């Protein structure tokens, strides 16, 4: 996955999230063309294949021809009641990508956080099951404590969690932020 | 602290080079979506690892003069010959030609382009032709992707072929030159998006798909569609609009994790003391968990009748009743959050 945002002079803007799902896709390269070829087929759910320990497949996502799997992409623009875009958001990293992109939007509109911090702010995971909370490496031990002792089980991402690239209104214009997880940088005029 | 803020437009890409490029498209008088595709085509060769033509993407567009969002679905597709048990383990569905379904990403940038193009065709391409022949120093989430796949990649002579030097992956720095995507992108430039689909492209991707073990034909090129959604998914958020896209993707997931969320009218005060900001985390997790829950009821919906589950998904309602549900003090077993599957 990858998530690009954009927003143009008029006001108008692009939330665009893309993905040859897994790290070089299904790792088969054209040597013709170049072309890199996605592993989409692996985001449907199979009868024969067990992901998680204890887990069944979903059959409202299995393989039929035609068919879409489900995707945890998200992208999304905000608009204000007056027609005014007031935020442009999405993010890339597999499963978190649902729970990053909540919680850029939360640290910018709830919390207070301005657009770069949203996006560096360090960030936590939880899908249900496996059953346990995922938290970035240089979150507010705070936060950890509150989690352990209402009883979740807590774990230390070995890398990170997601990647978001993000816009918002501001009374300045258009602040952009890239995640600095994955290295981007905006820009603008 | 490191803030970009700016007067007039902006693009906010995983790659500072295709970031300039989206910008210099606007500059140069293109919509956002032009920018939006001429950055998407540098995306793919910067972070390689992550996108590009051979995948699919959904974009959600804006237009400030209508006051209307609207979602284009080019993700891809399952070829017509497979089914349901195609696969035993999951390295067969992750690995090799029966692992790729048919790729959207060209035909949602020529469907995007011509809703809302004001640059031509070739002039986003031109700029990652350049890009993909001139090279460029591979940036940190590619360096940490190839890495982290070394073994895959080196011992697969096509990959290598690129992704290394001297037979080893290439590092952070080094230079990543893509010289056969650049023709192939200089081809689709040229002669549109029927190159890819039904055209000069198109029975090479079918011999290089099934020579690794896939099923993709041309007839899943040629009848591939982009499909136009008028009405995306959206939520109320106070006084704000959230526009985000319905099953197959997972905007009810989205919906309902802030719909739970909204009811506890978080501000900063929830984040300002340890005690405060415990909680509110905690709130977090137990909306993440309850979202989850109802997530393996989706499916694509022209395939799985997903109405009723959306309309729970997006109503504030069905939120307030599991928000009531989420307990300050503890969290609790998978059951409790009532996880389904039909
Ligand atoms: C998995 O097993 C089924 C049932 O025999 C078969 O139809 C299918 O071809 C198998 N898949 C692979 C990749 O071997
Ligand atoms: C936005 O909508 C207006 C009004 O219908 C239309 O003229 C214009 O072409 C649209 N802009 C884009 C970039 O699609
Ligand atoms: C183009 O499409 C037509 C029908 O849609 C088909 O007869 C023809 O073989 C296709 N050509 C290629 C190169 O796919
Ligand atoms: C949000 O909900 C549905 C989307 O289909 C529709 O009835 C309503 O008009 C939408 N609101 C906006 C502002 O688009
Ligand atoms: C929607 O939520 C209601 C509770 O508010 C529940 O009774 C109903 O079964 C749900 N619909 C589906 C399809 O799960
Ligand atoms: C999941 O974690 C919770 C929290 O400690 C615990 O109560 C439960 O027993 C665990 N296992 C399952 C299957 O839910
Ligand atoms: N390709 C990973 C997704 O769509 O979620
Ligand atoms: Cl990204
Ligand atoms: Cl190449
Ligand atoms: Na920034």
């Amino acid at each position: 996955t990858a998530h690009l945002s954009v927003v143009a002079e008029d006001g108008s803007a692009v939330s665009a999230t893309s993905t040859i799902n897994l790290y070089f896709g299904s790792k088969v390269r054209s040597p013709v063309s170049g072309i890199l070829f996605n592993n989409e087929m692996d985001d449907f759910s199979s009868p024969s294949i067990t992901n998680e320990f204890g887990v069944p497949p979903s059959p409202a996502n299995f393989i039929q021809p035609g068919k879409q799997p489900l995707s945890s992409m998200c992208p999304t623009i905000m608009v204000g009641q007056d027609g005014q875009v007031r935020m442009v958001v999405g993010a890339a990293g597999g499963t978190q990508i649902t729970t990053a992109t909540a919680l850029a939007i939360i640290y910018n509109l709830w919390f207070g956080y301005d657009v770069k911090r949203a996006v560096e702010e360090p960030r936590l995971h939880n899908q249900l099951l496996p059953n346990v909370t995922t938290v970035e490496r240089n979150i507010d031990q705070a936060v950890t404590a509150a989690l352990e002792t209402r009883h979740h089980h807590t774990q230390i991402a070995s890398t990170f969690i997601a990647v978001v690239q993000a816009i918002v209104r501001t009374a300045g214009g258009w602040a952009a932020a890239s995640d600095s997880r994955k290295g981007g940088e905006p820009a603008g005029y | 602290p490191d803030n970009h803020v700016y007067t007039r437009a902006a693009v906010a890409a995983d790659a500072k080079q295709c970031s300039k490029i989206g910008r210099d498209a606007l500059r140069d008088g293109g919509s956002a979506v032009d920018a939006a595709i001429a950055a998407l085509l540098c995306v793919g060769l910067m972070n390689a690892h992550s996108m590009g033509i051979g995948g699919g993407l959904f974009l959600t567009i804006y237009n400030s003069t209508t006051r209307k969002a609207e979602v284009i679905n080019a993700r891809e597709v399952a070829p017509r010959l497979a089914f349901a048990t195609m696969f035993n383990s999951s390295e067969q569905s992750q690995k090799g030609g029966l692992s790729v379904a048919v790729p959207g990403e060209i035909r949602g940038y020529e469907l995007a382009h011509q809703r809302h193009g004001r640059l031509p065709w070739a002039r986003l391409f031109q700029p990652s032709i350049q890009l993909a022949r001139q090279g460029f120093p591979v940036g940190k989430g590619l360096a940490a992707a190839l890495e982290n796949k070394r073994t895959v990649i080196e011992q697969q002579p096509v990959l290598c072929e690129v992704f290394c030097r001297d037979r080893k992956v290439l590092r952070e720095g080094e230079r990543l030159t893509l010289p056969q995507l650049a023709d192939t992108y200089e081809t689709l430039a040229i002669e549109g998006a029927q190159a890819f689909y039904n055209g000069s492209l198109t029975a090479q991707i079918v011999k290089d798909i099934q020579a690794a073990g896939g099923i993709v034909t041309a007839e899943d090129l040629n009848n591939y569609r982009a499909e136009l959604i008028e009405h995306p998914l959206n939520i109320s958020l106070g006084d704000a609009v959230l526009y985000m896209p319905s099953a197959p993707l997972s905007g009810p997931v989205l919906a309902l994790i802030l719909n739970i969320l909204k009811g506890y009218n978080f501000s900063r005060e929830s984040v300002e003391s340890p005690e405060q900001k415990g909680l509110t985390y905690h709130r977090i997790v137990e909306a993440f968990r309850f979202a989850y829950a109802k997530r393996t009821l989706l499916g694509d919906p022209k395939f799985v009748d997903v109405t009723e589950v959306v309309r729970n998904m997006t109503s504030e309602f069905f939120a307030a009743q599991l928000r009531a549900q989420i307990s300050d003090d503890t969290t609790h077993p998978i059951s409790y959050y009532k996880p389904e599957f039909y």
